[PDB]
């Protein structure tokens, strides 16, 4: 009887604990909001099956569950594909959230408390047709009152289905059936027999002579050829007792259980191994359930496996049962021979080979009483046999048994390792064999042995973070057997990583088992792991039986051999296996570790050899990353700081990452390297700084836990130190030193952010300064010219779509900023001294009492101050009271948005003496800066710029009377040029030592003597003119030789007089390494001097033009790249129109080679677009430049084929970064116009 | 003498440094701004361009966060 709505529920008492491990538990109710909006979706339905079914339900269920599939077995739940949804047959209820702390029947017999086990009566399991009929149809005898005819028993059937009311009465009486009343069943009169269970769609004409074929109501008719016909089905083929009780008293006596060395709390353990069933002459897997295997018994059998599988533990089980009442399988035989001894083989043998179960009590026992006899009746003979090969000469088992069943035909369960099936398949039937182990049974196991401490609570949060890393770890239960011991620590462990706590413990295990001799182990371990030795070498599994002999192990195979390693059924002979690849890869670090044993001196070159292998630092952080911690694991103190010189040794310097990726298709054990080594690539491809600087922590990471092994002091120490120096990092290292104890560190730099908002501004839009640019009409050609095209909110979703994924993970989170310990561990010590502490802030949504007042003392300790700022204005004011100690914050402030006005009143009160400013937007105010500004100020260089505001000469009218020790300064002329600006600018600079000048856009105007004439060994020079002077530009800016970069722009005006006056004074004076060019004003013709002798600079990098192209330029580029002096040049680029032709790109790659010595390239600004055959010519273009990371090329407008020329010849040379063929299009109509005409 | 680091803890860091980068983006305007935007609108291309692969990226780090949040729920 179904029911309707009535939504239920997921326990939130005692769910606070989870809220620890994950973030938050008050957002889990709105995951389950789903399921009534699921649930009622589904079909509330009604009565479908008896359990023995829901089994093949289950097939596809998800292995890595909680609950066990046999727990919702007993549930008699139905599987539904949707989500994981199981289902109340007898109940409706319909269920999705596990708990391990409590049993489904719980759930069910909980919120359900109405038809199950109150005894509705609904469904039957290990069903026989025996305890239906053979023992029952008996007291059947007079069950009825008086029926010759099939009609007046007919009748009967009125009561019969509830159960069904799905098959027909009416065949059952076509079959002439009785319904007693018992239960549901069914009797043949005639024969008196009867059955039971009926799946719908059962004939008895299919089942009855199957049960009944002596019947003569059915031989008095249905005649004889049908029966052979029908007689095909499922299930199979079909004190001479007294020395059976024997056999049954033997397993019900106490042998099997409490098999687990530590105890036999639970002794009879039901979790079961997953069996499959494959097929001997064709591919056929057939995944099976064992309820159903029992029945599959016909004669002969597999029972595959490795080792510590549960090869005999599954057989156990049949006695333990079979002596008791309970599924069909067992209930037809009268004996059961269970011997696993090898030990006999040897033997001539005899029934004695059983007295080993008898414990004597025979005798009687003979050939006589046993051979003929046990073909007396065939089918009740089984058997259970650890063994293999035949190879033992028997004529009980040997020389009759396997060779010849149609004598016998009787059946037996093979217990088989796998490396034994290949000798003897081939009289072996289709296969028994197992998958491996289900995850739950093990949290099935898990739960028995424990009183459910939370620490398997703490164990799945793991194997939910890893996942290859997780799932894959259990295969033998022997696995958790090794955890079984659980008393490890005080128990399978409170810690974490259990990765190698299951491992660490397994190989101790084999010790203790196995360590009679270990001699034999070890020396098998040693020389096997030289297989897990090539882990690292590659990922090649075959090891087939040559590469075994540079292992050394081969066929010797000592049964300790099997406990690493298998072989694997053929389609070709020549074959070989292993058992899985975290546990392989588990091998290798203590194989390795045996290497680097300093008592061993000649070999351990061969690890030498080995980890420097490991050349990049990505390979240190993800590809073998997880491996390492093995090796740290099994903790040799004389290996690890050895190993730690080589880590340490990695970064070198300024060598950001020699190979990004190395990468193997290894990686595939893992996949969290796939997105890391991205983020690590993408994290490095925008900032070269912070990619190094976020490498630097994990490996510190790595490094400092090899240190912590044990011995931290000796070889670790000075390692460390040399990687410490002039580093950069973020303030989570603190906390994570343990090593924050020797000593207050130095030789490095330090870095925080702090980011909790989304953008605000309208800083992009100024695309809309680019719509006066009739953006509307261009596009036209290209079929494809659309996927080279992208629009702003296309674009914008994009973003903001991703961060919605970040938003869900923020709130979740009640969490905002660091310093747990992470300051505290910090500040254990008082006289801490940290010589720079880096802070870039956004906004003020992390402006807070606590949270700042955390940070409050993070100041403390360190000594000098920085700031760069983006979203919040007014984070200064909110500050104060934390720099209220006057701190002395000095260093410099980065601003973009506002200063907050009154603010900077703090900046004032402040008094620190700063030594740099950098504000380059919005607006100032001297009220909020300029006022007073020199009087502790004047330190270093300062940058104060707007777009087109005014009043930045009132800047400081003050200036003049300040002596200033700075030296180095940036500002523009807002205006063409007001004498002001100069009268502000002019007394300083002849006052000061004229260093590193900025100017963003110089109105030369007047007298830039009075600016330039004082002008003396600058580097920085950002000049860019409107209006030009070209007095100093010619003469006196030429006129101090040694400068390493020029910003220049802005309209080169056409003297080409001046323009030589500057070629000739360039390269007359040429220092430099780089500069840029200024915009030409037709200089096309001389500017070949502004290549021809720019061999002579002693450093290049940043070749820079907008301008100048479409003349010879291309070779006389090409010239001074082919013939040297261009070398070590980093840059090249040219914004051009007018001067891009295609013509001679060809001609300018013609021949480009011999410069590995780049960077980037960018070819772009195509309001028309640049679509020809000399995409041909970039065929040769990165693949003989060699080193570049990337380019830019917004003219392309590719074919994809062309760009699959691209991308395919792209990735030859490097793995990393690319072309950027596409911009951010401003939205636009992207018309076809000219496809108009095709 | 017990190792200690944590996976859970990883990707909060790799969150951080995302938001970090979008920082490092720089531009500047003009008053002429056209010029500049030839030059700017590539140097913006680029950095978007750049940037969408660190957001995109950014999600496929915390993309394995969620479920994992989740799942345990169902557990
Ligand atoms: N469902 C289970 N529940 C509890 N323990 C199990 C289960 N299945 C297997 N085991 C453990 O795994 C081990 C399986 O090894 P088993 O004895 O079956 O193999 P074997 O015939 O001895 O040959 P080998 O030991 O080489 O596998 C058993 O010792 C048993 O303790």
């Amino acid at each position: 009887d179904r029911i309707s709505e009535i939504d239920y529920e997921f326990l939130p008492e005692l769910s606070a604990l989870l809220g620890v491990d994950a973030f938050q538990v008050a957002k889990s109710q709105e995951e389950e909001e789903h399921k009534e909006r699921m649930k009622m979706k589904k079909g509330f339905n009604s009565q479908m099956r008896s359990e023995a079914k829901r089994l093949k339900t289950f097939e596809t269920y998800d292995t890595f569950r909680s609950w066990t599939p046999q727990e919702m077995a007993a549930a008699g739940f139905y599987h539904t594909g949707v989500r994981l949804g199981v289902q109340c047959f007898c109940c409706s209820l319909i269920l999705f959230g596990n708990s391990l702390r409590k049993l489904p029947i719980e759930r069910h017999k909980k919120l359900r408390p109405e038809c199950e086990f109150l005894q509705g009566k609904d469904v039957g399991n290990i069903g026989k047709y025996d305890i239906r009929v053979k023992r029952p149809e008996k007291m059947l005898r007079g069950g009825k009152a008086r029926y010759h005819e099939e009609e007046a028993r007919l009748e009967s059937f009125e009561d019969w289905p509830f159960y069904a009311h799905g098959t027909s009465p009416r065949v059952l009486s076509a079959a002439g059936f009785v319904f007693t009343g018992k239960r549901d069943t069914v009797q043949c009169f005639s024969c008196g027999g009867s059955l039971g269970n009926w799946e719908e769609g059962d004939d008895p004409w299919k089942e009855h002579a199957k049960w009944f074929p002596k019947c003569e109501f059915l031989q008095s008719k249905k005649s004889s050829e049908e029966i052979a016909q029908y007689i095909q089905s499922y299930e199979g083929f079909v004190s001479e007792q007294l020395r059976d009780n024997y056999t049954k008293a033997t397993f019900r006596h106490m042998n099997l259980p409490e098999v687990c060395s530590s105890l036999g709390t639970d002794h009879l353990l039901s979790c079961d191994v997953s069996i499959i069933s494959k097929h001997i002459s064709q591919p056929v897997q057939e995944a099976l359930t064992i309820p159903e295997v029992f029945s599959n018994l016909n004669s002969v059998m597999c029972v595959e496996g490795e080792t510590g599988s549960g090869k005999t533990t599954f057989l156990k089980r049949i006695a333990f049962l079979w002596a008791s009442g309970c599924c069909p399988l067992l209930y037809r035989f009268q004996l059961v021979f269970y011997l696993s001894l090898s030990s006999i083989t040897p033997d001539q043998g005899l029934a004695n080979i059983i007295c080993a179960q008898l414990l004597g009590a025979g005798g009687c026992i003979s050939e006589v009483c046993l051979s003929s006899s046990i073909q007396q009746l065939q089918h009740q003979v089984l058997f259970l046999l650890d063994d293999y090969s035949g190879l033992a000469s028997l004529p009980q088992a040997l020389h009759t048994l396997i060779t010849k069943n149609y004598l016998s035909r009787t059946c037996l369960l093979i217990a088989v390792h796998t490396n034994r099936v290949r000798d003897i398949r081939l009289y072996l039937g289709t296969s028994l064999e197992i998958q491996e182990f289900p995850f739950y049974n093990t949290v099935s196991v898990l739960r028995k042995f424990f009183s459910h401490d939370i620490i398997c609570v703490e164990k799945l949060i793991i194997y939910f973070i890893d996942n290859k890393d997780l799932q894959g770890v259990y295969k033998t239960p022997l696995f958790v057997a090794a955890v079984c011991t659980d008393w490890i620590q005080n128990a399978s462990a409170q810690d974490k990583f259990q990765d190698v706590t299951l491992f660490q413990s397994y190989m101790q295990y084999l010790s203790l088992k196995y360590k009679a001799t270990a001699e034999p182990l070890q020396a098998t371990v040693s020389s096997c792991g030289q297989l897990a030795l090539t882990g690292l070498f590659s990922s090649c599994f075959e090891f087939n039986s040559d590469d075994l002999a540079e292992a050394g192990v081969d066929e010797d195979e000592k049964l300790t051999t099997l406990l690493m390693s298998k072989f694997t059924a053929q389609r070709l002979r020549p074959v070989y296996r292993f058992l899985g690849p975290l546990f392989q890869e588990f091998l290798a670090a203590v194989r390795l570790t045996e290497l680097l044993s300093s008592d061993r001196q000649e070999d351990q070159d061969l690890g030498l050899y080995y980890l420097r292998q490991i050349d990049s630092p990505l390979k240190a952080i993800n590809s073998f990353n997880i491996f390492l911690y093995y090796v740290s694991s099994h903790s040799s103190s004389k290996a690890a700081p050895t190993v730690v010189s080589h880590l340490l040794q990695l970064v070198d310097e300024k060598e950001s990452l020699e190979n990004m990726s190395e990468n193997e298709d290894y990686m595939k054990l893992h996949p969290q390297t796939f997105l890391w080594f991205q983020f690590v690539r993408g994290l490095w491809l925008v900032s070269p700084e912070s990619s190094s600087s976020f490498v630097s922590e994990h490996l510190l990471r790595l490094a400092l836990i090899f240190a912590y092994e044990s011995n931290t002091v000796a070889e670790c120490s000075p390692f460390i130190l040399q990687f410490l120096r002039g580093k950069t990092l973020a303030l989570r290292v603190l906390n994570l030193q343990y090593f924050r104890d020797h000593p207050e560190s130095l030789l490095l730099l330090r870095s925080l952010k702090v980011s909790i908002n989304g953008n605000k501004m309208s800083s992009y839009v100024d695309y809309s300064f680019k719509t006066y640019f009739e953006n509307l009409q261009p596009p036209a050609i290209d079929e494809e010219y659309t996927s080279a095209f992208e629009h702003i909110s296309e674009w914008r979703r994009n973003f903001a779509q991703d961060e919605e994924i970040i938003k869900n993970y923020e709130n979740i989170r009640p969490r905002a900023l660091p310093d747990i310990s992470e300051g505290y561990w910090k500040l254990s010590p008082k006289p801490c001294k940290i010589p720079k502490l880096e802070v870039q802030v956004n906004n003020t949504d992390a402006a807070d009492q606590a949270l700042l007042q955390v940070l409050m003392e993070v100041f403390s300790a360190s000594q000098s101050i920085e700031f760069r700022l983006f979203n919040s204005s007014g984070f200064l004011e909110s500050i104060c009271p934390a720099l209220e100690l006057s701190k002395a914050s000095v260093t410099k402030c980065s601003m973009s948005r506002l200063e907050l006005s009154r603010a900077e009143q703090e900046l004032l009160l402040t008094l620190p003496a700063l030594q740099s400013l950098e504000v380059s937007e919005t607006n100032q105010l001297p009220e909020q800066l300029f006022h007073n500004l020199h009087k502790f100020l004047g330190l270093k260089e300062l940058c104060v710029r707007l777009d087109g505001k005014p009043n930045v000469l009132s800047v400081l009218p003050r200036e003049f009377p300040n002596l200033l020790h700075m030296e180095k300064l940036s500002i523009q002329t807002s205006t063409e040029s007001d004498l002001s600006k100069l009268v502000k600018f002019i007394q300083n600079f002849p006052n000061l030592h004229v260093f590193h000048l900025k100017c963003d856009f110089l109105s030369n105007c007047e007298s830039l003597m009075a600016v330039l004439a004082s002008c003396k060994k600058l580097r920085e020079i950002e000049f860019s003119g409107r209006c030009f002077e070209a007095m100093t530009f010619v003469n006196i800016l030429p006129n101090f030789v040694s400068l390493k970069i020029l910003n220049l722009k802005d309209q080169q005006f056409p003297d080409k007089e001046t323009s030589e006056k500057f070629a000739q004074a360039l390269g007359s004076l040429r220092n430099l390494e780089e500069l840029l060019v200024p915009t030409g004003d037709g200089i096309h013709q001389v500017a070949k001097l502004i290549v021809r002798q720019c061999l002579q600079l002693p450093c290049l990098r940043v070749l820079t033009f907008h301008d100048i192209l479409d003349d010879d330029s291309v070779i006389e580029i090409a010239r001074a790249a082919t013939s040297g002096g261009f070398q070590k040049l980093e840059n090249l680029d040219i914004s051009m129109n007018h001067k891009i032709t295609e013509e001679g790109y060809r001609n300018f790659f013609q021949a480009l080679d011999n410069l590995p010595n780049l960077q980037e390239l960018n070819i772009c600004r195509n309001i028309p677009g640049r679509i020809q055959v000399q995409a041909t010519t970039v065929k040769a273009l990165g693949q003989c430049v060699s080193r570049l990371p990337s380019l830019i090329r917004l003219h392309m407008l590719s074919w994809l084929l062309d760009e699959e020329d691209m991308k395919v010849i792209n990735d030859v040379k490097e793995r990393h970064p690319q072309s950027k063929r596409l911009i951010i299009f401003w939205k636009l109509i992207v018309p076809f116009s000219p496809v108009i005409l095709e | 003498a017990a190792a200690r680091l944590s996976s859970g803890l990883r990707i909060n860091s790799a969150k951080d440094d995302a938001a970090g980068q979008a920082i490092a983006n720089s531009g500047s305007g003009s008053g002429s701004r056209i010029e500049d935007s030839d030059y700017a609108t590539e140097v913006s291309n680029m950095s978007r361009a750049q940037i969408l692969q660190q957001a995109g990226t950014s999600v496929l780090a915390q993309a394995n966060q969620v479920p994992q949040n989740v799942l345990s729920l169902l557990r």
